[PDB]
RNA sequence: CCAUGAGUGU
RNA sequence: CCAUGAGUGU
RNA sequence: UGUGAUGAAACACUCAUGGUCUGAAGACUCCC
RNA sequence: GGGAGUCUUGUGAUGAAACACUCAUGGUCUGAAGA
């Protein structure tokens, strides 16, 4: 029975006592060791290990890692694994030393110099494949979208309060922020509004007239061109941001269908991404029970209920789903529970590779919703 | 199936279904994929049972990963209808968990040790 | 200003221009600071000011930690190295002789740990999940101290698992108990009792239990010896 | 002795008993009444009242309003005023009726139709001069400036988190948000970075090299042109806001010097405006004690102190004054107290008219600060 | 649905599709709402839902206001008319016969009062300071009800001053007592007592004192008669 | 001066300074423009006293406006040095307030009624 | 920050 | 929402 | 309908009004 | 330690909790009935 060790130092064989029966030293090469460590994660044995298991011809071998076992069985040996074995410890107890003994480095001084730069290079490598995940861009974009949303609203509220010094009646006449902004942007003074320039936005015959009459009889302030352009800077920023938003929605749709098609099928690009952003990743979203996915967002609401034993939230960021916020209060809980349930399934098929099944999921959901509403 | 990590002989699969039934009676079990998930996340479960005929495979695919992080052992059975109907339900179940074995302690400890042997170990 | 040694190796206190007393360590990389900390020269030697509000180890010291098992040439496995605030200080304490293996699984944060560990030959960064010591088995050795500050409900179990992998027999474990990330509902004080029992029910011999208040809310640190 | 009444209805003379001795009815004209009511506020008598005080030749007259007295004395009469006099009440008690009696309207039906439209027009007029105050624009502008400040920071924070997927090393290398944004805006990919193009914005020799080396050895992610331009939309928005900000500052400076020069002499346009914003107007700031001015902003901190008897804030929005936030903590309360005192005087000379005296105010303030600093 | 009269003139209650009861008034301008309120047709007559959470008068009714001095053809001086929420409901109650004089000194808000008052011949808007009744002396007449809801520390004194100008002897005053804008420090209940005393030490005969809770925190309304 | 609303004859001006001194002794006064302001804003002040030789006039200009809103009577004296030195100070004061008259009630009531007469009234 | 009245965004 | 570690703006 | 029934507090903003510190000391120098 | 003066100070001495954001990690409902 041979206990086998894998390390940066190479591959060592030990008996049950803790004596080095035989060893094969690794090459002192950053490139190759890094790759074999990355490879060892998937179960793939070191090439120093392959050579060692040939030199010694052991009937029963035992390794450190459970992922290696089936690989070494495919190579011809009878194999098991012991986790925190006495031998693996015995090896590491003498690890400052046995680097010199098996001639991996001449002295301790540059065993560590090497090991340091391996660790530097080995994490540098992991840092890259973490950044290279496609879901991270979905997350950032939706976050920036929620920033823009927030800003559009802040500026539009500011603009209306501001521009209302000059033309106060326009505020209650234009519900839509984008329209409001377009007016302050395109015209300036209230006395510069004109019919055809307004017909061009989409304003119906009748409204144009109400706006113009409002401007004529306006009890607003007469103001300089310096003052107006100051306001107009905000208006143009608002308009810019609306274009950037729509651009970001399309970009987001592209990534979201690529990275999580099943989830996207259920709740759209934005809300799917939003759920990714609260969970942290797609793989984290997948690992969640529905009862979590149902309340993501709403954490203040959740932990209030958990601390005091009061009433929990019915829905977190899921509230944004058309079926929920439009539905009466007593139906919301059930629609949320059903959505979250399907979302969890959607996340898992998305995460663990499975090809698009969002159509039957939607159909299953809309069935459940139609039943809820017939009461 | 591809979410099935190792091979369970039918003698074991039956001893699993038995262990669960005694656990309904004398201990505490959790039934259903979402409740099984929470039991792992919370570290309450001693044994996790997963069915081999779940019909989108990926529904339970996260359990092997989750169970290994929290180091809770898991086992497979062939029929979901059989596991649910073990569970004291008249409908199927894709996965279940034993939180407290009760009068199945000896029965469970043999299972969590047989799945160790047919996994590697010693 | 005056700087002088304390009961613990390579850890010093300052008398200040005003009359305050702050902890500091001997700067292994002079002219260079890891977070925003003050650099102080005294008798031509440079010290890094060790803020207790940021570093739970300094906190523990100021709350009267009996004996500190981190010293000159100590080998430490450091679970939850994060941005490198505390681990930089144990780098200073340990000096070029000893070694510190910094396990951390959040890339957004190991980003900044890199910068600390580049400048510091003591520190061996690892982007790995401390729940699977198998995934860093191949880089580390056995160690004298297992310093564990990880935000995880099963943080104590994780620590024990690493211990039986990498902690020398008769080695020491400094385990940070984060009540509010084990359970926000339970009383921090119930949690401290139950997590220490896990260590005792393994075979760790509780030496000292400190409550990190002022400096850290709902936290405690345990010093115990592995057998 | 004649008790005189002024109303929309006209000018009526009563004896001490409450009997109409003589009256002169107003013209039923919205234009003229409104103006005479606006004028009455400043103490100017109705023109109907002037005619009435001639027809009757009274020795001792008594009016309703104290502002009228000196105006009627200049016109030849001995005059006083009684506030809530029995006579004034007697008149209003019969006011539905005595409109018809003095023939202001034929019936009650269109006394109220007229009075309704007078009220409508009389408030329409007041609403206008309110809107016409110049300090309101100073307030709006700084409020938008503060929104822009807030947004720049939100977007820059986002951009760095986002763009660092591709080029993480650039974040700790560029402190300045505007600079960081300029780089992502002009380049996107890190392999588009050149000594030439970077010199063409004034980055210094040594820094250009550190950037390019960091881009060369970057452990970032390789990423599509679609991904980068998404990010670059934010970068350009950030750049847009910086320009808009600088424009708003100059505008703000223009208005602030005009509307409150002495205040602006003390704390600058922005902070000056900011105080106006919190106070609501210049005249409101002028009515304040220093001890209020000193704490504006910081309301949460103040009322916490007032409810519990704890320690109060040393400074509210005033913290922004360079002499305060740069100074050590034991000097700040004194500096704040001295500033606030001067600001109260500054606001008052600004409010109750004209003169610039901001130079001595600054001189007195800097004397007080120099003393504080010598301990 | 069912609408029926209550103890008070032109004030109605609704039975609803589900079994809820809400106050409403008879719509003086049918098809048109001032805030977001529900419009309701019953037997070809339209009513405006009177939300108690917005209107203090609706609140006071739902807290059992004995007798409401605002009815058909009443003349009211309304101090602090604001955006027109409550005053629009007193316009409905008072009908074309009666008159409401809305005093309000915040231009930002009189802006929206204008719109309410255009549609309604009942209401006579006034942008003036209730502290100077001289500045509207010349537009108003004497009145039956002095309804006073103004956020001012000396609100009570303001109310009394307007009263001796405009309130008819034996007329009624509904005075809203805003504890938190008289003094956030003092106890709301100490304030209600001391303000009522100001009315009594003038000569107002306290009829009823209601606490507006659920509907308005730290508020009380006083009904009293001027002598 | 322009912030001075009406004319105060020296007999009255002296009766005011007297009223203030007795109020230091037997009642409660506030001294200084900021403290006087707060006394009006809070409605505590019964009588407000403003000096005529304030040197930037605008320093106390807000008081007439503020006192009228709160309906607190105000009066003038000719010297700020004289008002402060009345107040129990050795330096000047621009404005002061009487919160409780104490042993000057009769003396104050005569002042608040003389300034009514030379203002209009009856 | 507390209170009142009026609104906005996902 | 609570806690920990890292940072930003006026 | 355990591939989730039943119950059950989603999140982010803006404007207007009022409540908005303390109150006489501190620093120097000269004679025995 | 006793005595004496000078400068600044109610046009404010002395004392005394300014505000707004971002990232990372963990703590993240119920569980068999319904028409
Ligand atoms: N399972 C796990 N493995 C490794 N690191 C983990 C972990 N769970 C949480 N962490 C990390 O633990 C850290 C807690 S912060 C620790 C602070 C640091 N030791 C200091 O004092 O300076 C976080 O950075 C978090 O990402
Ligand atoms: N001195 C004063 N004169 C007139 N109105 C005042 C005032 N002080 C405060 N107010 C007004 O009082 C109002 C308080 S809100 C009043 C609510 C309204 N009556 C309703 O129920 O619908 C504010 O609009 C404020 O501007």
């Amino acid at each position: 029975k041979i206990y086998l060790i894998e390390h940066v130092i190479g591959a060592v064989a030990y008996d049950e006592n803790g004596n080095i029966v035989d060893y094969i030293t690794n090459p002192r090469d950053l490139g190759k060791i890094t790759e074999e460590l990355l490879n060892n994660e998937k179960g793939i044995p070191f090439s120093a290990t392959v050579e060692l298991l040939k030199k010694v011809n052991p009937q029963e071998v035992v390794v450190e890692n459970e992922a290696e076992v089936p690989k070494l069985q495919a190579l011809g040996y009878r194999v098991s694994y012991e986790p925190y074995s006495k031998v693996s410890r015995i090896f590491r107890e003498s690890l400052p030393k046995v680097a010199i003994d098996i001639k991996f480095a001449s002295n301790e001084e540059d065993y560590y110099n090497f090991l340091h730069e391996l660790s530097l290079e080995y994490t540098r490598r992991k840092l890259r494949s973490a950044a290279q995940k496609r879901d991270l861009l979905a997350i950032q974009a939706v976050r920036a979208m929620d920033d823009i949303d927030k800003t559009i609203n802040l500026f539009s509220e500011r603009l209306r309060e501001w521009y209302s010094i000059h033309f106060p009646e326009l505020d209650k006449l234009i519900e839509d922020h984008e329209e409001y902004a377009t007016i302050v942007s395109r015209f300036g003074d209230r006395g510069f509004l004109t019919i055809d320039s307004l017909k061009e936005l989409g304003f119906n015959e009748q409204r144009i007239n109400r706006i113009l009459d409002a401007a004529k009889k306006s009890i607003g302030a007469d103001i300089s061109e310096d003052d107006l352009s100051a306001m107009r800077m905000i208006a143009n920023t608002i308009l810019d941001l609306y274009n950037i938003r729509r651009n970001l929605n399309n970009y987001l749709e592209g990534v979201m269908k690529e990275v999580a098609p099943n989830v996207t099928a259920l709740v759209g690009p934005a809300l799917g991404a939003r759920l990714l952003s609260i969970a942290g990743s797609l793989d984290e979203l997948a690992k969640m029970p529905a009862s979590t996915i149902q309340v993501l967002g709403a954490e203040k609401a959740l932990f209030r209920a958990l601390r005091s034993g009061g009433r929990p939230p019915k829905h977190g960021i899921i509230f944004q789903y058309p079926a929920i916020h439009t539905s009466p209060r007593w139906q919301r809980g059930k629609i949320a529970r059903a959505l979250a349930a399907k979302l969890a399934i959607a996340a898992r098929v998305d995460a663990f590779s499975g090809r698009f099944i969002g159509d039957q999921l939607n159909e299953q959901l809309k069935k459940r919703i139609d039943e809820i509403k017939e009461k | 199936a591809s979410y099935v990590k190792f091979e369970v002989p039918q003698d074991l699969a039956d001893k699993v279904l038995e262990a669960v039934r005694k656990a309904k009676e004398s201990g505490k079990i959790k039934k259903g994929t979402n409740e099984t998930t929470k039991a792992v996340e919370r570290g309450q479960a001693k044994l996790v049972i997963i069915a081999e005929d779940v019909q989108p495979e990926e529904i339970v695919a996260h359990l092997p990963l989750l169970c290994d992080e929290k180091k809770i052992p898991y086992v497979y059975v062939s029929s979901k209808k059989a596991l649910g109907e073990a569970c004291g339900l008249q409908v199927a179940t894709a996965s279940a968990a034993i939180l407290e074995p009760g009068e199945a302690k000896d029965l469970v400890d043999e299972i969590i040790k047989r799945v160790n042997e047919i996994k590697g170990k010693t | 200003i005056t700087v002088k040694q304390t009961n613990m190796e390579n850890i010093y206190e300052c008398e200040f221009n005003d009359g305050s007393f702050r902890l500091c360590t001997r700067n292994l990389v002079p002219n260079f600071n890891v977070y925003g900390e003050r650099l102080i020269k005294y008798e031509g030697v440079e010290y890094r000011e060790w803020n207790a509000f940021r570093s739970k180890l300094a906190g523990a010291i100021l709350k009267g930690l009996k004996t500190n098992p981190i010293r000159k040439g100590t080998k430490v496995l450091y679970l939850g190295a994060a941005s490198g605030t505390t681990i930089s200080h144990v780098s200073d304490i340990i000096e070029l002789n000893g070694k510190a293996y910094g396990v951390e699984f959040s890339p957004r944060v190991v980003r900044e740990l890199l910068l600390v560990a580049q400048r510091r030959p003591n520190i061996f960064p690892l982007l790995a999940d401390a729940r699977f010591p198998q995934s860093y088995k191949s880089v580390v050795e056995n160690v004298d101290v297992l310093y564990v500050d990880i935000a995880q409900p099963d943080q104590t179990d994780i620590a024990i698992y690493n211990a039986k992998f990498f902690l020398k027999v008769n080695g020491d474990m400094l385990l940070v108990i984060k009540a509010r990330s084990i359970d926000v509902t339970k009383d921090p004080k119930e949690i401290y009792k139950t997590e220490v029992e896990k260590l005792e029910n393994s075979n760790f011999e509780t030496i000292q239990i400190i409550n990190l208040d002022p400096y850290d809310k709902d936290h405690a640190i345990v010093l115990s010896k592995y057998k």
